[PDB]
């Protein structure tokens, strides 16, 4: 599947 | 305000840790305390909402998570403004949820806009833009837009290997996907050449700039025809092994298959 | 700045019933404090006390007790011996010891605590009275009958005088002390005490006794010849004393009045 | 017995 972008918390 | 300022952090601090049950009430209360002072509109409300929906994703409450992130982006766009990195990140996120649900055509514009925001903020040849193109290439793979897959992964590679290291795993990942997209298209020799490249990048880091005696794994087999610890490169041995099955080079497919067998 | 809010949150959440939610907040806050100050600090003691109070509700009694012992060890070095915090802690960790059944073990703690309280505040201070009241129960379970009397008797000399006559604390003490007299065989003393209680109540209800305005007991003890819970207990308790005195009509009418409440 | 919570409050 597609990849998540966590910079919103990280 | 300290009261909120530290709590808000605790939420992240715990959701990341895996203590979701601990995080959810902190989140919930912070929401009610955030809205008392500043109301619905605030970047922190958005951040907090994103955290909540990230819990809802794991729980497989997908439509709720999606809706929540829609609300969050509605808040993010007014506060932070359109063409913001936060806005981009959110658009990337809420497109993965949309894709997972099977709304592949609905996720594509989100992703396309996000990539356009990323390019504006960072640059045409930035690694995150490449990560986004890679993301976008899968949304088009499921759609069956074969050519677009090629274009996007091809553009991705022009931002990866040049900016990044040549031996890099991200680069290999892309070169493995793109070479599959070529297998589908009927660009067989292109994919073959791609797989050879992949093998060579690992082979040289293990040994050194190849000479007659240092010869690679494929060159050994393709020559035998006449007379690897990595998973991403084992897949390659097998995948090129199939191309030699189509090429009629059986000895080659065998030696490749054997080398792959020896790695497991 | 750091502690100021977490300290509030653990409590906010523990009160809510969110025990599981509260304990890790406290737990991490502890490790964040120990990084900077280590074990020796008054807030570490405070946070620890907060933790052990969670452990009390959970009925993890020995753990709670041990935790407060550690907390008292920190409190004594930091704040110093003969401190009000130290006293409060000794009072607290004596209730846990008493509840556990370690009545004789709680007695020195309490005795020291009362001595700290007296030093800080004064011989005839209300908190000292509260402490004496606490100590009187630790001595009640032990069966030190006389001690019970002395301590509750001292409690009353610090309560009713400092306090309003119409106080519930005073009535509480006068009801306990009068039971301690019932046990001893000081029957008329307890009887007189219960009469006092009733009289304190009749007066807030209606102005002071006059010819017809007479109290409930006086009505019944005379009939013999020819709303508060603490005061309902009194009606019943004196009703028993009249059962002991053979004054049945008195016990009948007292019991009836208690029933009507 | 009565508790004395001034240690946290």
């Amino acid at each position: 599947q597609l990849e998540w972008d966590d910079s919103t918390l990280s | 305000p300290a009261r909120l300022r530290t709590l808000h952090n605790l939420v992240i601090q715990y959701a990341s840790q895996g203590r979701y049950e601990v995080a959810v009430p902190l989140c919930k209360q912070a929401l009610e305390d955030l809205e008392k002072t500043s109301g619905h509109d605030h970047p922190d409300v958005a951040t907090m909402l994103n955290i909540l929906a990230l819990v809802y994703r794991d729980q497989n409450k997908y439509k709720d998570a999606a809706h929540l992130l829609n609300d969050a982006l509605a808040i993010r766009e007014k506060t932070l403004g359109k063409d913001h990195p936060a806005v981009a990140a959110t658009l990337n996120n809420l497109a993965v949820l949309y894709g997972k649900r099977g709304k592949y055509k609905e996720a594509e514009p989100l992703c396309k806009r996000a990539l356009e925001i990323r390019e504006k903020v960072l640059g045409k040849f930035h690694p995150d833009v490449a990560k986004q193109l890679s993301n976008l290439a899968l949304l088009c793979q499921n759609q069956g837009k074969a050519e677009e897959v090629e274009y996007y992964y091809r553009r991705a590679l022009e931002i990866y290997a040049t900016r990044l290291g040549p031996d890099d795993p991200n680069v290999a990942k892309t070169k493995n996907n793109l070479a599959s997209c070529y297998l589908k298209q009927g660009k067989y020799q292109d994919a073959e050449t791609l797989y050879k490249e992949i093998l060579t990048r690992a082979h040289e880091k293990e040994f050194g700039s190849v000479n007659g005696e240092n010869k690679p794994i494929w060159m050994h087999a393709e020559e035998r025809e006449e007379s690897v610890d990595s998973p991403t490169v084992n897949t390659t041995l097998r995948s090129l092994g199939a191309l030699y099955r189509r090429q009629g080079k059986l000895e080659a497919a065998h030696t490749l298959e054997d080398c792959a067998s020896r790695s497991r």
